[PDB]
Formats: structure tokens, C-alpha cells, sequence
């Protein structure tokens, strides 16, 4: 059970 | 007083990455990057362009220098403190 | 990579204080003077007065509506944090 | 040896 966010919502 | 420990935590991270190599004064973005990927390698954030850092530079060098200050490095954390705490929902 | 566990602590911090009364979604004045004098009690900044918290609110309150959001509390860091580095000199 | 900085330099 291991996921990543998201770079884009961050970046805008 | 967790903030007591952790602010002095990333006093020392100021130094630890900053004074790594070019001017220790400002960060420029090729010292960011190595930041940004050496203190969030793979835990949220992993950087291999350097579209990223551009586009996450222009974020903190607002000033379009290419560089970030100190005052200017520590909003970034900011920022990823705050996606960061989002990664936690009601549940 | 400690910047990785002063995160963490970081974000217990916002929690900590900020859901301790009121709004936890949002910090009032009267939250944050805790948070300064409850973080800060007599390391750095001492608050017994509320032109203190006036003053350091207008700084990050920069909206006036007599509030401050985690992006806005977490900035107060790094002006204190910035200060605290002034601390250390060339020695 | 003990010594704080200023509050004054913070607020402004
Ligand atoms: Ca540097
Ligand atoms: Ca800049
Ligand atoms: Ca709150
Ligand atoms: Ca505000």
C-alpha cells in the first residue's frame, strides 16, 4: 500500500 | 514544543546542502535541485528534469535570477509541507 | 536528509496547536499567540502583550480578517528561522 | 553566557 501525490498539483 | 527541535533541524539543513558547493550566501538553481531531490529523493517529489526545477524555481526565484535566498528556499518547504499535509483526508 | 523527519514534525506541529481550540481548520490570534509562546516561550520571543501578536499577525495575517491559514503560520517559521541564523556570526 | 536576540528586528 504505497502511493505518490502529485509534482503537478505542487507545481500549479 | 516539537518545533523547538525541528526548527533547529532545518537550521542545520540550511548549511547541510547550501555550503555543499558554489556560494554557500544563495541557492542557485542547480544547488536547489540537488535540495529538492537529495531531501525528497523519492518520498514525494523526484526530480530527473530540470523542467521541474525550472518550473519550481520560478516558484521561489520569483526574481528570475536563477538564484533563491534562504528566506526564499525555506517557502518552498512550505509549499510541500502543504501538498504534503493534504496527502491526509478525513480518514 | 533530516529535512525528511523535521518535516514530519512539522506537520504534527500544525495539528498540534492549530485543532488544540477553535477553528482547527484556520488559526486565530489568539491560537497563534499560543503557538509563539507555547513553541517560543523564552528561546527567542517572549509574548505577554497582544501588539506582539498584533504586529506579528500583520506580517502574516497580511489580510487583516484577524486569521492566519497554515501557508500564512508556516511562514512565521521561516522569519523566525531566518532571524535565528542571524544568531550564529562569522564565529 | 546566555543572551536573546530582538523582537523588534523580527516585527519590522
Ligand atoms: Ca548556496
Ligand atoms: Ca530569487
Ligand atoms: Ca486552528
Ligand atoms: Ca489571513
Amino acid at each position: 500500500t504505497r502511493t505518490k501525490i502529485d509534482w503537478n498539483k505542487i507545481l500549479s | 514544543s516539537e518545533l523547538e527541535k525541528a526548527m533547529v533541524a532545518l537550521i542545520d539543513v540550511f548549511h547541510q546542502y547550501s555550503g555543499r558547493e558554489g556560494d554557500k550566501h544563495k541557492l542557485k538553481k542547480s544547488e536547489l535541485k540537488e535540495l529538492i531531490n537529495n531531501e525528497l529523493s523519492h518520498f514525494l517529489e523526484e526530480i530527473k528534469e530540470q523542467e521541474v526545477v525550472d518550473k519550481v524555481m520560478e516558484t521561489l526565484d520569483e526574481d528570475g535570477d536563477g538564484e533563491c535566498d534562504f528566506q526564499e528556499f525555506m517557502a518552498f518547504v512550505s509549499m510541500v509541507t502543504t501538498a504534503c499535509h493534504e496527502f491526509f483526508e478525513h480518514e
